[PDB]
């Protein structure tokens, strides 16, 4: 069971669009909060692409999390200096020991497959180095070959990931995304990887449609690609 | 869960690292570290309900308050779990934080891991202000810096 975010004429417009899709056991609607609950064995990426809909958190306590993924090192190839945010993970518990990850990447310099992992510790004082060991490796890559709306020589990607873990087990750990540098040579830091990460944080899971990140001010400093 | 850490940063000069340590699951939490780039004086210092910093104040929620209390100073009988009072910045703009707290915890219903730690521009009035907002947030003004409390060990 998952919850998705979307008047009275709007309602049947959507239920319509979904009907020929199998694996769906039921559909429930709350137009007040502008959400929709769907209990199924069917992929959420199926539900969303058919439709604009985002994965949202249920009301269940300690079921939703977020990780704002930022670069820690200064990279020669990375000239985006207005923000260090490169990615966003939205996490929802969708099972008893099942969890789903809405990952967006935007503004990375090198196209490529980026690899997501969860590290043991939520200590980002020293970037990846201080997060300790890999705790969960995600086999599926984030395919970042789409050009980014943030200009040329910048790339974006998106994917849903999954893990046999409850949300409460991820709280306080580090979510880390990285790729081997194409040119480790040009990087003085003796750094071999391009990494961005964030502490996995408790979240109410009431996210809006656009996947964005604001400064302490409130100004929007980053968003998922269109 | 015995050690936690937080990297405080913001849009300005204020930045810092705060450590948490709790030997016994129901022992006190030791809280220490440093915050620099502050103006001289007292600054509100507390933990929010969530650690979601995608939408600022909105996504992080009110003060961490599982017991549904009103806002207070840390020594007060009536206080949110997240209420850590004030940190003090010296003349060089540095607040050296050294706290023992009995209400926050690194486990159980009062567990603060995965929540936002925040330091504010103005002093927390410790709920002793003469308005309703005092009993909700302590009137500490705007957020200078924040971070998510993560597992350190
Ligand atoms: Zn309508
Ligand atoms: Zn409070």
């Amino acid at each position: 069971e998952a919850t998705y975010a979307i008047c009275e004429n709007c309602v049947n417009d959507i239920k319509a669009c979904l009907k020929n899709v199998p694996g769906i056991n039921s559909l429930n609607f709350d137009i007040e909060q502008q959400i929709m609950s769907v209990e199924s064995s069917v992929a959420p990426s199926t539900i969303i692409n058919t439709l604009d809909a985002i994965i949202r958190g249920a009301g269940k306590p300690n079921s939703s999390a977020v990780a704002i993924l930022e670069t820690f090192q200064k990279y020669t190839i990375d000239q985006k200096k207005d923000t260090a945010v490169r990615g966003l993970a939205r996490i929802v518990q969708v099972g008893e020991n099942k969890t789903l990850f809405d990952i967006t990447v935007n503004g990375v310099p090198e196209a490529g497959n980026y690899h997501a992992s969860i590290h043991e510790k939520g200590d980002v004082s020293k970037g990846v180095e201080s997060t300790g060991k890999v705790w969960h490796k995600f086999d599926e890559p984030i395919e970042c070959f789409n050009e980014s709306d943030l200009g040329k020589n910048l790339y974006s990607g998106k994917t849903f990931l999954s893990a046999p873990l409850p949300t409460w087990q991820l709280i306080g750990r580090s979510f880390v995304i990285s790729k081997s540098l194409n040119h480790p040579e040009n990087e003085p830091s003796s750094v071999k990887d391009y990494s961005f990460l964030g502490v996995i944080a408790r979240s109410a899971g009431v996210w809006e449609n656009n996947k964005q990140v604001c400064a302490c001010t409130g100004k929007t400093v980053w968003a998922a690609a269109k | 869960a015995t050690k936690a850490v937080c990297v405080l940063k913001g849009d300005g000069p204020v930045q810092g690292i705060i450590n948490f340590e709790q030997k016994e699951s129901n022992g006190p939490v030791k809280v220490w570290g440093s915050i620099k780039g502050l103006t001289e004086g007292l600054h509100g210092f507390r933990v929010q309900e969530f650690g979601d910093n995608t939408a600022g104040c909105t996504s992080a929620g009110p003060h961490f308050n599982p017991l549904s209390r009103k806002h207070g100073g840390p020594k007060d009988e009536e206080r949110h779990v997240g209420d850590l009072g004030n940190v003090t910045a010296d003349k060089d703009g540095v607040a050296d934080v050294s706290i023992e707290d009995s209400v926050i915890s690194l486990s159980g219903d009062h567990c603060i891991i995965g929540r936002t730690l925040v330091v504010h521009e103005k002093a927390d009035d410790l709920g002793k202000g003469g308005n309703e907002e005092s009993t909700k947030t302590g009137n500490a003004g705007s957020r200078l810096a924040c971070g998510v409390i993560g597992i350190a060990q």
